């Protein structure tokens, strides 16, 4: 794929993070 | 006797160990055992197809693909994808044996082997109940399980409802106590006693009874936190003694009812509900089948008295005098009780592998603790450096990975580094130098740096047994600071958000504020830091309590001078949200108002409007509907599954087709065969 991203796209430190749900490290996924 | 019946033995059976070992082969009806073999052997082989990933097996491990991989000792390699399908079809049939009590002992080996296997092949999917699952298989390859309600005993003659030696049963109880009172203990931390690690679960509609009587703020505090501590440390003690066996019982269903339905953890709940009967006396199921009406008690075997059995040992006051142990029933008491001290080490050997110890202690998924810790990533930066040239680089976070947890370990964030630094030259990049930024707040604490984001990761040096020297220490002492950052974020509107961030002396954040971002702000809290604007290139020194205002749209750096930790927050909201709200708010009830007497901005209140009706519609649905979607999903993957499987054994066996029949067969494979 695409590896690389820009300077301004990797140092966006206040961004929608992700939250892929609780995620808690007993969940099955 | 005083204590005769209140423990099961005498004191004068600990006295000597021919006495034990006597005592650890006392013969005992199987049948309790039986039945907790038969519905593990089930629940393992309902649950291969769909926690173990045997439905997404092609997708893990294609054929050329580029992926980094976290096993425990990287001596361990994956085989092709057959070869993968092939041993999980090898586990599904030793489950299965296990199951139907058919060929014990290999079809356990074959689950054992497989299953081990896979799970020390990847330490990204370690968990509490896989790890139970493991150590239940092992005990049970060493156990007679098949003395009854089983297929052996219904081809042989003296495996039909014989004895077995005492050890069995105090193997299996002596491990739930462990779990249950590891987990108890584990839960006496400073988070959990002071209801940090679970602040929401007691929205849920299943705690609406306790919020007749108490707070919301009550009910998380008293029956979430402090109930699951006193459960957790009493369950082993009151499901031991029969004289509140059942009152142990009715809150151990209650609870474990409860937690399968509050989260997805596959079948542990059910592992654990079927393991309570366990406690009981041996003969239960007879006393059942006892009980049923008559006209069904002439189908089910007969119920007799066992046959005598040779694992076990007899003693007798008058039936002879006494059998000389011999190198089977020593061999029993010293595998109970080096098993149980083993169980009951592992948890605390910490202070060992000092390499796998992070801010949480150790690898995840062997210590039996659960929910205890919860983590919140705010930004991750991968930069490299080329070796060559000198150019600098950023990567995407997490671009060869098929999982998330290297954010928290040292030796799997070794591993990416090096996985990375093979892969790179094949995007015509040199030997490269990877730096790692990662932004992690644990139970609502401050956001912090990790690890050290000025170390090379690639060259760094880390052991197993040597504590890793470039892991950021845990800032302890702000702790207190909570209720004023909960104060804080409660006395604020609906459209803006704040972010708390702890820095340490010495390092600097630079931040891209994005054209969106109107209105951002920065107030510091503690110490003193020194605010630079790159565009013009101005420095601005701040104090406690002072407040600046950044432009949008450039870069700002933040630099930390103070020799001591230093805390401020961002103020932000998003003026483009604001604004397209404002005008969709307008364009509607205007629109609204003249009816009354397409664009996207108009499909986002389109779709969110379809989605609400489609729940309310929902929620007024019958579940029988949502029963039956979820009965046609889990069907529709067991038949992937089983034709993926067949399709991995055709083509290892036979041999490999042409690539159209490949084709039409995998099509074939995913068609949801009717809705
Ligand atoms: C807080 C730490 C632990 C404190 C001590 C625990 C006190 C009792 C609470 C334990 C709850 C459940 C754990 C059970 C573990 C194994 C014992 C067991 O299952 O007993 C069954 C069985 C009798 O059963 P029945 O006759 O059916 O009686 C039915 C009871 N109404 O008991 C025995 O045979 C006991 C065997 C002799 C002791 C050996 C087992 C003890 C294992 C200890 C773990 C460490 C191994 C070596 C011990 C070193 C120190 C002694
Ligand atoms: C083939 C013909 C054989 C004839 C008879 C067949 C017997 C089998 C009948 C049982 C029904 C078969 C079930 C088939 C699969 C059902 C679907 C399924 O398992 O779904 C999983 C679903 C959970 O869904 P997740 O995927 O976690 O959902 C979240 C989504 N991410 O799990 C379940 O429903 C588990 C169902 C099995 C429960 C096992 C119950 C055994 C425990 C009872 C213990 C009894 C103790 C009694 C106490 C005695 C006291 C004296
Ligand atoms: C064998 C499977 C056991 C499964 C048990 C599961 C539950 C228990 C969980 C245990 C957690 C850790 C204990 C295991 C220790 C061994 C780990 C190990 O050897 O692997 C580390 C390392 C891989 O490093 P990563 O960072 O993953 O990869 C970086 C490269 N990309 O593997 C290796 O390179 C092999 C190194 C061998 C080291 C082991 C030495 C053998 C021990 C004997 C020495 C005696 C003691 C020495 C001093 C004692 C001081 C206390
Ligand atoms: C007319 C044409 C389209 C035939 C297509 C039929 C499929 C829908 C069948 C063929 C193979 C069947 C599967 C064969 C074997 C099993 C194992 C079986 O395993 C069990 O778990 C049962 C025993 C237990 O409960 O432990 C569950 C059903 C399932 C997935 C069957 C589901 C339905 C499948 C995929
Ligand atoms: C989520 C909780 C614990 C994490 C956990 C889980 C999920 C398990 O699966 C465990 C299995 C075995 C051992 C430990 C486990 C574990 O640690 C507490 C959840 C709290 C619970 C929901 C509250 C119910 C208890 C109340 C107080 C009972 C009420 C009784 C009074 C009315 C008298
Ligand atoms: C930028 O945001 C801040 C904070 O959200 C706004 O300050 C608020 O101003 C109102 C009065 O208009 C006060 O009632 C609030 O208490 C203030 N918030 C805080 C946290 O003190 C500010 O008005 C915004 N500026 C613009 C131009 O929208
Ligand atoms: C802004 O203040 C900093 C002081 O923190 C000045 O010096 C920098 O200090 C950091 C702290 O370690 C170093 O890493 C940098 O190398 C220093 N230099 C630069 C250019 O950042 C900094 O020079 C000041 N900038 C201006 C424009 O006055
Ligand atoms: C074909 C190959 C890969 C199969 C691998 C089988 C080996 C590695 C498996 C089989 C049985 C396993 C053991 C089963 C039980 C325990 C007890 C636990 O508290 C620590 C790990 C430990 C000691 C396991 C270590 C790994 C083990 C020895
Ligand atoms: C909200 O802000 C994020 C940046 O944090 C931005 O990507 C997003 O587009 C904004 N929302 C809207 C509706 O523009």
């Amino acid at each position: 794929l695409n590896p690389f991203i820009n300077r301004r796209n990797a140092n966006t430190f206040i961004s929608p993070q992700q939250r892929w749900r609780a995620k808690v490290q007993e969940r099955i996924r | 006797s005083r204590i005769g019946k209140l423990l099961g033995f005498e004191w004068t059976d600990l006295s000597s160990w021919r006495r034990l070992v006597t005592l650890l082969n006392r013969p005992t009806d199987p049948a309790s055992l039986a039945v907790f073999r038969f519905l593990f052997g089930f629940l393992m082989v309902l649950d291969i197809p769909q926690e173990r990933g045997l439905s997404s097996l092609d997708r893990k491990y294609l054929d050329g693909l580029d992926v980094c991989r976290f096993p425990l000792l990287d001596a361990l390699r994956p085989l092709p994808l057959d070869w993968m399908y092939l041993v999980y079809t090898i586990m599904f049939l030793g489950a299965l044996g296990m199951m139907l009590g058919l060929c014990y002992r290999i079809s356990c080996v074959l689950f054992l082997l497989p299953y081990w296997y896979v799970f020390l092949l990847d330490k990204t999917s370690w968990n509490n109940h896989s790890y139970l699952y493991g150590l239940l298989a092992f005990q049970l390859t060493f156990m007679d399980a098949n003395h009854y309600w089983s297929v052996d005993g219904l081809l042989n003659a003296h495996r039909r409802n014989a004895h077995v030696p005492l050890w069995n049963y105090a193997v299996l109880r002596g491990q739930i106590f462990i779990v249950y009172f590891i987990a108890g203990v584990k839960k006496l931390d400073a988070d959990w006693v002071e209801g940090y690690s679970m602040e929401y679960l007691s929205r849920h509609w299943l705690f609406s009874p306790f919020k007749l009587l108490l707070s919301e703020e009550l009910t998380s505090l008293l029956v979430v936190h402090w109930g699951g501590l006193l459960l957790d440390l009493s369950a082993g003690f009151l499901l031991f003694f029969d004289v509140s066996r059942s009152i142990g019982l009715f809150f151990v269903s209650y609870f474990h009812c409860m937690n399968s339905q509050l989260f997805s953890i596959g079948m542990f709940s059910y592992v654990m509900l079927a393991s309570s009967p366990l406690f009981c006396s041996p003969e239960w199921p007879r006393k059942l089948v006892s009980y049923c009406p008559r006209r069904l008690q002439q189908l089910l075997p007969l119920k007799a008295a066992p046959q005598p059995s040779v694992s076990c040992v007899y003693k007798r006051s008058r039936g002879k005098s006494g059998q000389k142990p011999g190198l089977r029933h020593q061999l029993g008491a010293a595998f109970t009780l080096l098993y149980l001290l083993e169980q009951l080490f592992l948890p605390y050997s910490h202070f060992l592998t000092q390499g796998y110890n992070n801010w949480t202690n150790g690898l995840y998924g062997y210590s039996w603790d659960m929910m205890v810790h919860s983590r919140s990533h705010q930004h991750v930066k991968i930069t490299y450096r080329d070796g060559r040239t000198g150019e600098l680089g950023y990567l995407n976070p997490g671009v060869f990975t098929q999982s998330r947890r290297w954010k928290d370990h040292a030796d799997m964030l070794k591993q990416y580094a090096t996985c990375l630094s093979r892969l790179l030259p094949k995007y015509n990049v040199t030997e490269p130098q990877i730096y790692f930024d990662i932004w992690v707040s644990i139970n609502d604490r401050f956001q912090q740096r990790i690890f050290d984001p000025r170390v090379d990761i690639v060259q760094a040096a880390w052991s197993p047994f040597q504590r890793t020297s470039w892991v950021q220490p845990l800032l302890m002492d702000l702790s207190p600071w909570r209720a004023k950052l909960q104060e804080i974020k409660s006395s604020l509107d609906n459209h803006t958000e704040v972010v708390f961030i702890a820095d340490f002396p010495g390092l600097h954040l630079e931040n891209f504020v994005s054209e969106d971002l109107g209105n951002t702000s920065i107030q510091l809290l503690q110490g003193e830091v020194t605010v630079e604007l790159v565009a013009e290139q101005k420095n601005q020194t701040l104090r406690e309590g002072e407040k600046m205002q950044l432009p949008a749209g450039e870069y700002h750096k933040v630099y930390t001078t103070s020799p001591s930790p230093s805390c401020y927050m961002y103020v932000y909201v998003n003026t483009t949200e604001l604004a397209l709200e404002q005008d969709l708010a307008y364009l509607q009830e205007l629109k609204e108002k003249v009816e009354n007497g397409p664009t996207p901005l108009v499909q986002t209140f389109l779709r969110r409007q379809q989605r609400l009706q489609e729940i309310e519609r929902r929620r007024n649905t019958p579940f029988h509907e949502r029963f039956f979607r979820f009965l046609l999903r889990k069907l529709y993957v067991f038949r992937r599954s089983f034709l993926m499987t067949c399709i991995s054994l055709r083509n290892l066996i036979l041999g490999r087709p042409s690539l159209e029949q490949l084709a039409q067969e995998v099509t074939y494979a995913n068609l949801r065969p009717f809705e």
